[PDB]
This record gives C-alpha cells, structure tokens and sequence, in this order.
C-alpha cells in the first residue's frame, strides 16, 4: 500500500507539473498577443491601421 | 497627467511561436535572413556566414 | 430609392448593438420603409450585409440622432472596414435629410 | 541506485521549482508594466503625453 500510495502521488504530481508548464506557456504566449495587437487607428485618422 | 511615478517596465519572452513577430526589430549582415523562431526556440535562419 | 453610407473605421474589436446617424424628414407626412444596415468590407473590398433595422417610425421633422439596435450582435475586429447605409426606399414619397 | 534516482528527481524537481518561481515573477512584472504603459496621447489631441 506504501508503494502504491507513492505511485498514486507520483502520478498527480506530474499532473501538476504539466498542467503548470502548459498553463506558463499559454500564460506568456497570451500576454504577447495582446501586447501585439490592441488599439489600430480609426479609418478617418489614418487611411492605415 | 503632468508628473507620474515611473514604473520600472520588465518584459519577457518565451520565444514559443511560429514566426518572430513584429515585437523584435531584426538586423543581420546576410541581407534577407534574420532571427527565426524554430522548434521554441530562437536561433539563426538559413547557411549563410 | 437612393441609398448613402460612409465607411467606418474599428479601433478596438468589441460586439455591437446599435447603429446611429443624424436625419430628419423634411414634410410631416406619414414615412416607411427606411432601413439603417451594416455591411462588412471583406479582403476583396466586397460589402456583407451583417444587419439592417427599419428606423422610419422613430424619425422626427427636427435633425435629431436616430439610434437603432441591431437584431443580433455582430462581433468586428480592428483592421476591418464597415459602412452604415441608410436605404430610405418609401412607399408614399417623403424625402430623408442626412 | 535508488537514493542517486532520488537525488536527481530531488534536483529535478527544484529546477522546476526555481524556473517556475522566476517565470511567476517575471509574467507579473511584465503584466503591471504593460499595464502602467500603453498608448498615449498624439500630439495634436493634447500637449502632455
């Protein structure tokens, strides 16, 4: 049952770790995103965005 | 907004995507080929020298 | 049977709801038939008709704003281009002052 | 061979630990900088920034 118990954690730690470095990415990949696109100039500004 | 206090500003790159993107103005000596994103990871585009 | 609209720029992408100009009849006699649209400009530079309102029961003689909301939202992006038409295809005659 | 395989998860796992501490910090200094900077008044709207 120790062993198995140790498995069982084992098994959700490395849930975690994935869901984290999957979380991280999506996380830093977001913020360039939006720090690349955002506000463009109206039409009657400018004829370009 | 006159005066303001000056927030130190930090920027973070993972380098996870398919191209470069428009937030790294790029310069090289080869003449057409820049920093290309491959793999997640930055890195030098084409065989030139 | 004379229809105007300009072109409209998007700054920030958001979901609209309504459509506005400013317009007035110019006799009091009784008006129908007047539409407020929206058309998307596609990468051809087509028009889409995303939308259209009638707007000829709350029209008034003075130039007031006449605001009209749409029948659904329809979601823009910022780099695209939209027009706003106003139709104005009356039965009993009456003129549209834009 | 066990206590070697638990020292290097052991290190493993606080590679991780520092990396994602570091990549914590990093994601909200990056995100209040952004947000304390951003777009700004043209010139002809008004003199100040």
């Amino acid at each position: 049952s120790a062993i198995s118990n140790v498995i069982d954690w084992f098994n959700s730690l490395l849930n975690f770790q994935d869901t984290t470095t999957s979380n991280q990415i999506n996380q830093q990949n977001f913020q360039i995103a939006t720090l690349a696109s955002g506000i463009k100039k109206q039409q009657w500004e400018c004829r370009y965005s | 907004a006159k005066n303001l206090a000056t927030t130190d500003q930090s920027f973070s790159d993972d380098f996870n995507r398919s191209a470069m993107g428009g937030l790294w103005f790029l310069k090289s000596d080869t003449g057409t080929n820049q920093v290309g994103v491959s793999g997640g990871r930055a890195a030098f585009s084409g065989l030139t020298d | 049977g004379y229809a105007i609209g300009g072109y409209i720029g998007i700054s920030d992408t958001t979901i609209v709801d309504t459509i506005a100009m400013k317009m007035y009849k110019e006799t009091s006699s009784a008006i129908n038939n007047v539409y407020l649209e929206v058309f998307r400009e596609d990468s051809t530079g087509a028009l889409t008709s995303v939308g259209s309102v009638d707007v000829s029961g709350q029209l008034t003689t003075a130039s007031d704003y006449v605001e009209a909301t749409l029948p659904a939202g329809v979601i823009v992006n910022a780099g695209e281009r939209y027009v706003v038409r106003m139709r104005n295809a009356t039965t009993v005659g009456n003129r549209v002052g834009v």
